RNA sequence: AUCAGACGAAAAGGUGUUAGUUCA
RNA sequence: UCGUCGCAAUGGUAAUUCAACUUAGUACGAGAGGAACCGUUGAUUCAGAUCAUUGGUAUUUGCGCGGAGCUAUCAUCUGCUGGAUAACGGCUGAACGCCUCUAAGCCAGAAUCCGUGCCAGAAAGCGACGAGG
RNA sequence: AUGUGGAACGGGGUAUUGAGAUUCUUUGUUCCCAAGAUUUG
């Protein structure tokens, strides 16, 4: 407790298991890219 | 449970007794170094109550 | 109670955003002197001493990155002495701290912020 | 004041932060550099989230004042044996490199520009001319030594400093046997290492440095500790300032160089909070003295994005680039 | 993270920097700086401000929360039309430039 | 199931229990999301999101088995991650208004919602479209004050947590399983159950 | 003698002793 | 003679920490009470501080703003750790065939002590190293 | 201390400012220049 590593990712319903490990990007070039695709 | 619960347990740790042996074959030496060691009104008290 | 105190905006005069019928509710006293956003405080009712959790605050509260972000005003959420909402329902934003210090006070409270 | 053990306070002669105590090192460990110089770049603010169990934002992005330091790759010119005496620990003999630059040579001259500049010139002749000399100072070392610190010299020439003394630290080779450190700085003599190879942005690093001069105010030496880098960003890397989520191309210089230092061109390493001291200052970034398992430093550095905005002045936007087509075109 | 606008400058807003208001109406506003965040407090109307983005817009001298699952082909393309509508924007803005200056 | 996070027995402010997913919050006890994963998580996904970083955004979570119609409070990377966690099936949708504690506000019972007298007529229809479920404007928090369930969760007193007045944020009525906290009253637990045809 | 000795808290306590006396 | 890069005789010392939610309504406890426990979030007070970013700035005498930088946790860092022990508890074991923490000894064990770390260094403390006839 | 020399200008950048101006940097110009005394060794 409190020291155990507990990770979202592999809770998920995403078909390709690579993409869900993966993060994706959110901003650039001072653009939401989360936001914006 | 109820009432006495801690004494109905007891009827219902062994090494005790051995230890309580123990204590008592040192009670002597230890009532010699605690007398011995005692300092202030303690130590006049308990030289009195001997 | 539930959750641990931060550092952010002791904003919460403390407007009763709890419909205890009371519109706002001058801190009397800080509990356990300022409250931060969502931190219940001793409250007396000043238009309209009891728990008030500010659901929003007029200070900027840092956020959890560091986004300070300040509310119209300090609106404290009033709470009852034993930990619930004293009012039925909650007005405006409500502090995530103030959830974590009440779920029934976020629960009371029609928006949560 | 009322803590005695920065009382009584006087500032610190050195510049350069001295590493007072160098961490302990055995035969399993192996042959590596414990400490290498910094420069204070800057210490901007930059979001990073946080996989920490139990956190209150565990999973959750947050801005950290973290800090970034010019890392020239320091060059380990020379060595020195010191043997365990009852007295103390005593220099045997030092071992210079062959080649010496001017800037490390300028450093024992105050002036450089008197009449000959001759900083181990003799000693260079001797060096090529009886290499045997330096064969047995090795032996003798090898022989007769406990402890194999390494001269270094700061590549000043790639900061944008005016300084051309190049600060010399007596880093010290740990791990390993003493022959095998001797070896080492051998091997390595009048050659550069950067610190991406020193230490490993993981490791926990208590950076020490003297705090500035208020105007006794300021100007001491101190040993910040608890300290994790978060990124060893290399000069070469334009990417050093775009993480993942930021996967556009920014460098770690942000608009408008630094402050007080201009533009970053070499290695650095990012990291957590303060230190004292200036901008562009020498820092001794050095290993751990305790192997502290906090989880602060068994979390890894996972950074959202670097903030790239306006250094000395202000600025609103990352990077010029994208503020470029952001705002209308100029009248220009 | 997203990039927030400014209310009065019309700008980007990053973490850390700006000032970020809440209104009774659950109305949130950014300032890109002091002096917006100033300027937002004294009523300023934003047309009425030089400065201001919005005024360099509407006076002839300028020009998704549904879900949906995460696609690698699809961010390697949106990644290169981002670029392109960038240039496309900035070809644009150049030559409204150039016939206002005209 | 009545079962306390940790211990605060605010089980539907926690986690907003729906048939399809149990829209939980991040923050609470890891045995007491495993003890929900045990009562109903393998039926209703009872993953722990703290939409917009708050540990009772299950109390406010607008988003029901057929529609995960959350309030546009919650956090967009948070609601795009629950969306690769969860599946596409659920409506996810991001409920942009005033009222962001939508969820606390719209007793969204999967059968037929319920959401505030004041809650605005197009949110409450567009949160009812994701739902599946007729939306009825009518405390403020309907879900919050009553536990709403195609099951059944009763009607608060005006009471389910030990007499509490917020039934919905005691307890957490899902279609599938109409969970509780731990302190929910014995006589109120067998009620909502009866209520809930179990 | 871990408060040596060399220069009243002192009554006592000494499973602290050294020698001896008495009864044994 | 001028420097380089170091050792340390000798002092001083610091972080005090708790507080509140899990870890907990946890084992144990009829139960209440409540461990062990685990991180996080902060905070009482005090110390050295950077001055990046921000607030103030303030003869830029540039243009109220106010650069370049300074001050301000008002932007931020930020305060160590291994043995020996006190009481007490034991092991071994005589004296006092056994027994007996103790008498020869040892271990565990205090917020105690010692070192470690930090701050300095001995203007007359030293070593290696480069450059008077 | 005869040089990618240093420094001052002509400046420019950075930002300030909110169309205008200013100030770390400069393959530009020039000044400066093997820059003199003192002190010991």
């Amino acid at each position: 407790a409190g020291v155990y590593n507990v990770e979202l990712r592999d809770k998920y319903i995403l078909q390709d298991p690579s993409w869900k490990y993966d993060r994706m990007p959110e901003l650039l070039d001072g653009k939401n890219v989360a936001d914006f695709v | 449970p109820q009432n006495e619960y801690i004494e109905e347990s007891i009827r219902k740790r062994f090494d005790h007794e051995e230890r309580k042996r123990k204590k008592a074959a040192r009670e002597a030496h230890d009532a010699s170094l605690y007398a011995q060691k005692t300092r202030g009104i303690k130590a006049k008290l308990y030289q009195e109550k001997r | 109670a539930s959750g641990t105190k931060y550092r952010m905006t002791l904003g919460l005069i403390m407007n009763c955003a709890d419909n205890s019928g009371a519109k706002n509710l001058y801190i009397v006293s800080v509990f356990g002197p300022a409250a931060s956003c969502g931190d219940m405080v001793l409250a007396t009712v000043k238009k309209g001493i009891m728990p008030a959790i500010v659901v929003r605050q007029r200070k900027a509260w840092r956020r959890k990155d560091g986004v300070y972000l300040y509310f119209e005003d300090n609106a404290g959420v009033i709470v009852n002495p034993k930990g619930e909402m004293k009012g039925s329902a909650i007005t405006g934003p409500v502090a995530k701290e103030c959830a974590d210090l009440w779920p029934r006070i976020a629960s009371n409270a029609g928006t949560v912020v | 004041h009322g803590s005695l053990g920065f009382l009584p306070r006087k500032r610190a002669s050195r510049q350069r932060g001295k590493v007072k105590a160098f961490p302990k090192d055995d035969a399993s460990k192996p042959v590596h550099l414990t400490a290498f110089l910094g420069y204070k770049a800057g210490m901007t603010h930059i979001v990073r989230d946080l996989d920490r169990p139990g956190s209150k934002m565990h999973k959750r992005e947050i801005l950290e004042a973290v800090t970034v330091i010019e890392t020239p790759p320091m060059v380990v010119v020379g060595v020195v044996g010191y043997v365990e005496t009852p007295r103390g620990l005593r220099s045997l003999t030092t071992v210079w490199a062959e080649h010496l630059s001017e800037e490390v040579k300028r450093r024992f001259y105050k002036n450089w520009f008197k009449s000959k500049k001759k900083a181990f010139t003799k000693y260079a002749k001797k060096y090529a001319e009886s290499t045997q000399s330096i064969n047995r100072e090795l032996e003798r070392i090898k022989k007769y030594c406990s402890v194999v610190r390494v001269l270094a010299h700061t590549q000043i020439r790639k900061t944008p400093l005016a300084q051309k003394k190049a600060h010399l630290m007596e880093i010290q080779v740990n791990g390993g046997s003493v022959a095998d450190k001797v070896e080492w700085a051998r091997e390595h003599f009048e050659k550069t290492v950067d610190i991406k190879s020193t230490f490993e942005q993981n490791e926990m690093i208590d950076v020490i440095g003297v705090t500035r001069g208020k105007g006794n105010a300021g100007y001491m030496h101190r040993t910040q500790l608890n300290s994790k880098i978060y990124r060893i960003g290399a000069g070469d890397d334009a990417k050093n300032a775009s993480t993942d989520f930021d996967a556009t191309e920014k460098r770690i210089t942000p608009m408008g160089g630094f402050v007080r230092y201009g533009v970053v061109e070499n290695d650095f390493v990012m990291l957590n909070g303060a230190t004292p001291g200036p901008v562009k200052r020498v820092l001794t970034l050095r290993k751990s003295l305790l192997t502290h398992t906090s989880r602060k430093a068994l979390e890894p550095v996972s950074l959202k994005w670097i903030d790239t905005a306006s250094k000395f002045g202000h600025g609103r936007f990352q990077t010029p680039a994208e503020a470029k087509q952001f705002l209308g075109t100029l009248k220009k | 993270m997203r990039v927030h606008t400014c209310y009065f400058c019309s700008g980007p807003v990053y973490p850390g920097h700006g000032i970020m208001f809440v209104r009774n109406d659950s109305k949130v506003f950014r300032f890109c700086r002091s002096k917006c965040h100033k300027n937002f407090k004294m009523k300023r109307n934003p047309r009425k401000v030089a400065w201001t983005k919005a005024y360099r817009k509407a006076h002839g001298k300028e020009m998704r929360n549904v879900p949906v699952r995460y696609d690698r082909n699809v961010i390697a393309t949106t990644l290169n039309a981002m670029k392109r509508v960038s240039q496309v924007h900035a070809k644009r803005e150049r030559l409204f430039y150039k016939k206002r200056l005209a | 199931l009545r079962a306390q996070f940790e211990n605060s027995n605010e089980i539907g402010v926690f986690s907003n229990l729906t048939n399809s997913y149990a829209l939980v919050a991040l923050g609470g006890s890891e045995n007491f999301y495993s003890v929900f994963e045990a009562e109903l998580g393998d039926v209703v996904p009872v993953v722990h999101t703290t939409i917009g970083g708050t540990r009772i955004i299950g109390r406010l979570t607008c988003g029901n088995r057929k529609g995960l119609l959350v309030p546009s409070s919650t956090t967009d990377n948070e609601l795009q991650h629950l969306r690769n966690s969860l599946p596409d099936p659920v409506k996810i949708q991001r409920v942009d208004e005033r009222l962001s504690a939508l969820g606390n506000i719209v007793a969204c019972n999967d059968y037929v919602a319920l959401v505030h007298p004041d809650i605005e007529r197009e949110t409450e229809e567009i949160i009812a479209d994701v739902l599946d479920v007729e939306v009825f404007r009518q405390n403020v928090l309907t879900g919050s004050y009553c536990a709403l369930s195609n099951q059944g969760a009763l009607v608060h007193p005006r009471t389910i947590n030990r007499g509490s007045d917020v039934i919905g944020a005691g307890l957490v009525v899902n279609d599938w399983c109409a969970f509780a906290g731990l302190d929910t009253t014995a006589t109120e637990l067998a009620v909502c159950e009866s209520i809930f045809k179990l």
